[PDB]
Parts: C-alpha cells; structure tokens; sequence
C-alpha cells in the first residue's frame, strides 16, 4: 500500500 | 483566515476536550474528544491539528481541506463541526466516526456483515457522493480508505485533499482512478462515478486492496485493454454488473450517482435479488 498515489513515468 | 471563515465556524477551545490519539495524518495528529455546543449539547468529535512549525503552505492545505469539507451539510458527507485559527495548535473538529476508516474496519471483520449490511454501507456513500457531485464538485480520491464508518454503520464522504471544483482552471491515486483521468486528465463526476466502482468493490472483498500488490504500470495497462477485477467471493451478481457498468470505457455509459443510489435502493428493498450469486478464467483480471 505504500504507491497508493504516484506519478506516470 | 478568511477562506476558511466563509464555511466554517470559529470555536473557542475552552468548548473542546481532547481525550487521545486516534491517528495520524500528513498535517500532525488526530485525537477523538468532546465538543460544548453554544446550547449546551456535548458531542463526540475528531480533533485533528496542524503541526508546530508548519509551513504556510500546510496551513493553507490543511484548513483548506477544511473549507470544502465546510459547504457540504449532508448526513453521509464528514460534517465539520469548526475551526480553532485564532489559537494555536490550529485545528480541524469534525464529527466523531467511532469505526474509523472503512477499508481497515472491513479488514477486520472478513465475511462477517450479511449482504444488506453491506449495500447499506455501499448505499451511503453513493447518497454522499451524490450531494458532492451535484454541488459541482470532483473528489478526486474517491477510495475505502477515504470512507469513514460510525457506531451505526453509516458511511461518510472524507478527506477532501484532491477534490476540487469543475471548472476551465499532484500524484494520483492510480489504482482508484478512471481511465481518462489517467490518460489525460479528464475528471468529471463520471471519473468519480469509476473510483466508486472500485470502492464497491473493496467494500465486497472486504477491505481488499484493488489490483492487489499489481504495479501501477500494469493496472494502467489492463484496464486500458479492457480487465476489469474480478466478481469478489459470494458476490451478487447485481453487485457485480454495477461495477462492470462504474467501470464502462465510456464515461457516458456509466451510471450517475442518482440512479447509483436508485439501484441500491432497490436492492434494499428487495433483500432477495441479492441471492443471485456471481469461475475458470484464463487471467486474473477479467476482460469485459
Ligand atoms: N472523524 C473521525 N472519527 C474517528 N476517527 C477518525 C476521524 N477522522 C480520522 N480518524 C482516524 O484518524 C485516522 C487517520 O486520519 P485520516 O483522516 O485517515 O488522515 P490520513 O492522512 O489519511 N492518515 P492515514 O489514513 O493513517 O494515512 C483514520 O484512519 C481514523 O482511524
Ligand atoms: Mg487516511
């Protein structure tokens, strides 16, 4: 659960 | 400040009461306590606090949450009881929601609701969610995790972090997030609509995480292609064809939240339809 949020590479 | 003012009530601190922590959040601490009413009413409410020596920018954030919170008045939308801004540690009261957040009470509890109890749940949200949308705005991070649940079992709209008003003017929250606003940003209450099918979803796996550990690329990449995740154990078929349709290619094929509720509430009121229950696949994720 810790990438939950994140950017498009 | 100002902003906050307009939506929210400033209370005096001598009205609250902090009885312990309860969590913590990216701003500082949440306790539960008691608030004093102007009448003379207590209540149970949540305390949250900006941190000592917080940014200007964390302030802005956080009683900026506050501020949208504020113009909702809605039995399944986090009501804010007020503001302390004219004290420090600022803070944020909100009603007391006993359960805490939806995902991990369901984790607790696996298998252990019958099905009404569930769409009741899953009924709530869609009526909060409802009022946000026909107030113009996009949550954003419509997720389980962002759902509060209370001694009752009512559901509640939460954390306002990346909502924000429709209108011609971060990191996302990929596994809950519609394929179009992945894409190229197109959020609309329809993007909304998709993250509620994933909530409901979590809600019938019982606090399961979507997509499981899958990485973020791949999720991207299968539901773009058409996967969808798969009809949770013992799940009424009902429930299952709602998230299908949550989760059409097509924004304009999904549901409103109105007619959301609509469907649930008539699952409700015929408790049997929910006895028709959703096999060998050749993948995890279905495709269609
Ligand atoms: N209104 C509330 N009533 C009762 N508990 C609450 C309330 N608001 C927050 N909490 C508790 O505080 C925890 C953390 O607050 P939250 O609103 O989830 O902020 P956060 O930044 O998302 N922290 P976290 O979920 O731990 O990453 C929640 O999981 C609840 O257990
Ligand atoms: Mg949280």
């Amino acid at each position: 659960q810790w990438d939950n949020y994140e950017y498009i590479w | 400040t100002q902003t906050v003012h307009e939506f929210a009530k400033e209370l005096d601190a001598t009205n609250i009461s902090i009885d312990k922590v309860v969590g913590a959040g990216e701003f500082g601490e949440v306790c539960s306590g008691r608030l004093k009413l102007p009448s003379k009413k207590e209540i149970s409410v949540a305390i949250k606090t900006l941190k000592v020596g917080y940014t200007e920018k964390q302030r802005r954030d956080f009683l900026g949450e506050a501020s949208i919170m504020g113009q909702f008045d809605h039995p399944n939308i986090i009501r804010l009881e007020g503001v302390v801004t004219k004290s420090k540690p600022v803070m944020i009261v909100t009603e007391y929601m006993e359960n805490g957040s939806l995902d991990s009470f369901l984790r607790k509890h696996d298998a252990q609701f019958t099905v009404i109890q569930l769409v009741g749940m899953l009924r709530g949200i869609a009526s909060g969610m409802k009022y946000l949308s026909d107030m113009g705005y996009v949550h954003r991070d419509l997720a389980a995790r962002n759902i509060l649940i209370n001694s009752n079992l009512v559901c509640k709209v939460s954390d306002f972090g990346l909502s924000r008003v429709l209108e011609d003017d971060g990191k996302i929250p990929i596994r809950w997030t519609s394929p179009e606003a992945i894409a190229y940003r197109k959020f609309t209450s329809a993007s909304d609509v998709w993250s509620y099918g994933i909530v409901l979803w979590e809600v019938m796996s019982y606090g399961e995480r979507p997509y499981w550990e899958m990485s973020n690329q791949d999720v991207i990449k299968a539901v773009d292609e058409g996967y969808r995740l798969p009809p949770p154990m013992d799940c009424p078929a009902a429930l299952y064809q709602l998230m299908l349709d949550c989760w059409q290619k097509d924004r304009n094929n999904r549901p409103k939240f109105e007619q959301i509720v609509s469907i649930l509430d008539k699952l409700i009121r015929n408790p049997g339809s929910l006895k028709i229950i959703t096999a060998a696949r050749p993948s995890n994720l279905l495709l269609d």
